[PDB]
């Protein structure tokens, strides 16, 4: 019964869930009282327009996926308002609130660990038994709105286990209990300002930790909806050509 | 003039010695402080945090990994033992090697204090039974049978309750390590009910850390690796 | 349970490690020569992974701050200390670094140099945070090179040049060669220690210094049970 | 007897180390200060004084060296561009290096802070016409044309202002120093207009300097010579 | 930022330079002996423009005022260390230098000397602000001596003689020679530091010592571009 | 550059010196005390036993 509407476009949502909203280290996004210069030319503060309600195209979910990761601010690099100002400006700065669901029945079963995991450096394989040190295309390190999928979940395709990911912001999806994860991201960077196009200030993780079951009859595969919507975006930058 | 005499262990270099020392670059300012949302102090924080608990380190197959973070039921046992004890050990070889709180202890020698770890069922909705969660303390032997292991602590979870079942872990201690572990057995007190249409496997996932009364003491490095020069 | 001060970033992370040691032979039928390949002058860029344990330990967050205190000890291959002078330079990350023994670097006042003996008790110095950013960062999911987008002619994905700290360019004092075999041992401590995002610990065996690659035979971190249900 | 260990470090002579040592003429008494009109304490004051910027460093001949320091127009010219421009990049090889700022930066590693260019007209009185002054921010391209170049931040130049056009660059940055420079382009909003006995080309001077809140960091000495022993 | 410390003039100035280097070897077949042709016995006159850097930067300004920390490494050439006792003798503007070994300018009291070891530590000194001046003079616009004007047959314009610091000598103690070949190298620190009328700076290639005389091949800071309109 | 004269016997290794020397784990805290029902501070306490 409920219709959460912010912007131009609007979302149908359950809320709050299992476990409330996860705001990410305590900390909301704020706008910046402290940097830089500052000078006349200092940053431009939109809203409502450009941070609104942005649905990507759902994945969908088998019992043989292994996971899915995103680049932020990657994933709106190229979408609608917001993908122009990030690449027609050459300082941004930004908060993100992140919201992932899952359209399921009661007799589907599975787990999902959504996580937000600051600067993911990715590692792509060397060999199966060997030392040749290639790096990531650009299709894997920033794979854009579309994401990419993980390769060896289990180490989070960057030597890293992922049974730690909970040390990172994160929420859970448990069809049996809950089919929507909320997560509130404050920007996180060693400086005040970077370059939205070249620097990915974190990744968006979504991992099935218990993998999808159900008999046969059943929906095979399963929605996995994500709308995410930015908060405290900031553009210093100026003017750009691509 | 001021009279001076140089006492033993003078011109000695300590690795640990805390001193000041002389500036290479004086008139250097570093580059200031900005605000940074995440921060950590103390180590002891991260031991607080939950992480995947690998009760089911069984398979060693890299397409097999991700199955050491679940650990089933399933409509087919009776009403017997689900899964073994993982040795109430943050320290030792094992399950919590999985955990940030295991791999924190490999960078000291002593720790003691409480553990929490949280049991998630992530079965279907429509299913439903009861698993009994039983700790032995250090010393005492695994528990024969369910009767036998009701007799001690114990909690009887239901899925009428998800996850909302953490089973807190009395004292660990290492008075001596440089059946002297807790044990943390899981049973089937029923059976694994489900209605037609329902998968008839479900998975357990684990989640451990440790309490605010935890403390580690003696630092100690210990290692896998870091490459060579080339 | 009385106190926790053992497990502060600075008890965990603040002792002197051995992260590199120099070697500076004399001249004849030996090879190589070298090391780090001086002909006849070493340049070391500080490499705070010198230290084996360390890269695993830092990596445990994203962003660092501290301070370095340098020592160095220096004596022949046999630990015999002789009469020789050495010139311990640091080169700031923005300064060229010297080429040669003759090479004008040396004698460049804006580089610190030390002058100590090898009878003189082991040199030691401080080095601040040298990062033009506000902190150190062992994890850069990005492309610091900021030209036009679809051109990567280079895997270069994921190196940040803003943690670069400086170098200590070794040397024996004197334009004649030294009458000594010798050997110059650096040893780092962290000093004023932040860090700030926390990570999962390393869980794969390393493979490159520069970026987080594994091997695709992915191990365990370990699975010592024949079953779930068994404890021996 | 006062008791005393010598630290690690001792008999060491390090160049940058800020000691008193002893006086080689205790009874000495220097000649007194007098006051003396011009004096600076610190170095931003002479980089927030502004110098030509050598824009036209094109000739190498030393009968055209002093054309470097000016810049034209010309009745010629049609409504398009009159001179690229020098990357606001006071610290880089280019036009910069005229200023004293530019070689201020040359005896450092790192700054930042906002940077003035003065744009002077030295034609003739009766001369009219307009110029669209235009800065891009690192990144961006050189605007392909007038029009597009109007589209960002812009001055529009007429002489009927002589040269009371400063225009004032944001910020620069050497994070990464040791396109990612800004942009100043200069085009022809209108032709070159003169009355008869007006000359039909005109120079512009071009001066420079840095803002207030303008800072360096890292001391670093380069060079040209200085002569040897003969 | 928070912090302008940096380009204070003390900042910029003060760093121990190598000014110069006084060579002593043995008697037999080489040459030259020298060096700075010491028959056995080397006069080194103050000129901070040893380090090379330094002049250009100093004469960013047109009157100076500063006291002078000097540190004296010594070894043979080899960077060896070896017994010898040495004698650095500071000789004040108006005094007569040494002119042998046996000059008794040597055992003059108004001079004072440092005798140090090789064994010891680098020796250091302090020389206070010495021009009868209020200031230094890195440019004079006339002619020191006032006798009586057209007068001009000696290439004097432009010197200023009240910017004499002083001399150092330097020479191995004992009647007779050493049996080490020995090498003085001299590092000079300005201490306090005041500067009053800035002015351009040096734009072209330094001829001479004395006087800031150009070659005919004048030469920019830089021309890189082919054109106004271009940007490589 | 603060003077200093070094007297006799500096470099001396006295086997009843009392003085403080370098810790060699600063950051280590030591097991606190508890309470032991017995406790001697002097040996005169034995001899009077």
């Amino acid at each position: 019964d409920r219709v959460a509407q912010l912007t131009i476009g609007n979302s149908t949502i359950t809320t709050q869930e299992a476990a409330n909203i996860i705001v990410g280290y305590g900390e909301w996004p704020s706008y910046c009282s402290d940097s830089d210069a500052t000078a006349v030319d200092k940053p431009t503060r939109p809203d409502v327009s450009v941070n609104r309600f942005y649905t990507l195209d759902t994945k969908l979910w088998e019992k043989s996926s292994k996971g899915w990761y995103w680049k932020f601010p990657d994933v709106l690099t190229e979408t609608g308002v917001f993908g122009q100002n990030a690449q027609f400006h050459y300082l941004y700065r930004s908060g993100f609130c992140i919201h992932v669901q899952c359209n399921a029945s009661k007799f589907h079963q599975g787990a999902l660990l959504v996580a937000v995991l600051p600067e993911y450096v990715i590692g792509t394989v060397a060999g199966g038994t060997g030392t040749e040190d290639s790096h990531p295309p650009y299709k894997q390190t920033q794979p854009g709105a579309d994401g990419f999928e993980l390769q060896h979940p289990y180490v989070l395709d960057a030597g890293i286990p992922i049974s730690q990911l909970t040390v990172c912001p994160h929420q859970w999806i448990n069809l049996r209990t809950n089919n929507c994860a909320t997560i509130i991201v404050p920007y996180i960077n060693a400086l005040p300002f970077d370059s939205a196009l070249n620097h990915c200030n974190f990744g968006l993780l979504v991992v099935p930790i218990s993998p999808l079951d159900y008999d046969q009859g059943a929906t095979p595969v399963i929605p996995i909806t994500i709308t995410l919507a930015p908060m405290c975006s900031e553009f210093a930058g100026l003017r750009q050509a691509v | 003039g001021f009279p001076t005499e140089l006492k033993p262990g003078t011109n000695q270099f300590l690795t640990t010695d805390d001193g000041v020392s002389a500036p290479i670059l004086p008139n250097f300012h570093p580059t200031p402080c900005i605000h940074i949302p995440g921060e950590v102090r103390n180590l002891l924080e991260l031991c607080q945090v939950e992480t995947i608990l690998e009760v089911n380190n069984v398979p060693t197959n890299a397409t097999s990994l991700m199955e050491r973070l679940r650990f089933p039921v399933s409509a087919q046992a009776g009403k017997g033992e689900l899964c073994a004890v993982f040795r109430a050990d943050p320290g030792r070889s094992g399950p919590w090697q999985s955990t940030l709180l295991g791999q924190l202890c490999g960078y000291y020698t002593q720790w003691s204090g409480s553990l929490e770890v949280t049991f998630m069922f992530t079965g279907s909705f429509m299913a439903t039974g009861k698993m009994l969660i039983a700790y032995t303390p250090p010393g005492g032997p695994l528990p024969k049978d369910r009767a036998t292991a009701m007799l001690g602590t114990h909690v009887i979870w239901d899925f009428g309750l998800q996850s909302s079942v953490t089973l807190v872990i009395p004292w660990i201690s290492n008075t001596h390590y440089r059946y002297t572990t807790g044990l943390v057995s899981i049973w089937y007190q029923t059976n694994y009910v489900v209605p037609i249409g329902a998968p008839n496997t479900a998975y357990i996932i684990a989640l451990a850390a440790a309490q605010k009364n935890f403390t580690m003491q003696l630092c100690k490095d210990a290692s896998d690796i870091l490459q060579t020069g080339t | 349970s009385h106190s926790t001060a053992e497990t502060t970033l600075d008890s965990f992370f603040s002792r002197a490690g051995l992260v590199g040691e120099i070697d500076l032979p004399l001249e004849g039928t030996e090879r190589k020569r070298a090391r780090l390949t001086p002909n006849g002058y070493a340049n070391w860029d500080i490499d705070i992974t010198g230290y084996a344990q360390m890269r695993r330990k830092v990596e445990l967050f994203t962003y660092m701050r501290f301070d370095a205190e340098f020592t160095f000890v220096a004596c022949t291959p046999t630990g015999e200390v002789v009469p020789q002078l050495l010139q311990y330079m640091f080169v700031p990350p923005g300064a060229p670094k010297p080429d040669s023994r003759e090479s004008l670097a040396w004698q460049t006042a804006t580089n610190p140099s030390v002058f100590v003996k090898l009878s003189d008790p082991p040199a030691q110095v401080s080095v601040p945070f040298m990062s033009p950013a506000s902190a150190y960062q062992w994890f850069y999911d990005g492309y610091p090179t900021f030209g036009e987008h679809k051109q990567e002619k280079d895997l270069e994905y994921g190196a940040c040049p803003n943690n670069m700290m400086g170098t200590f360019s070794v040397r024996t004092v004197g334009t004649s060669k030294s009458k000594y075999p010798l050997v110059v041992r650096i040893y780092m401590r962290m000093k004023h220690v932040r860090a700030w995002i926390p990570r999962p610990m390393r869980n794969q065996n390393y493979l490159f210094k520069a970026n987080p690659n594994y091997a695709g035979n992915s191990i365990k971190p370990t699975g010592a049970s024949r079953t779930a249900i068994t404890t021996l």
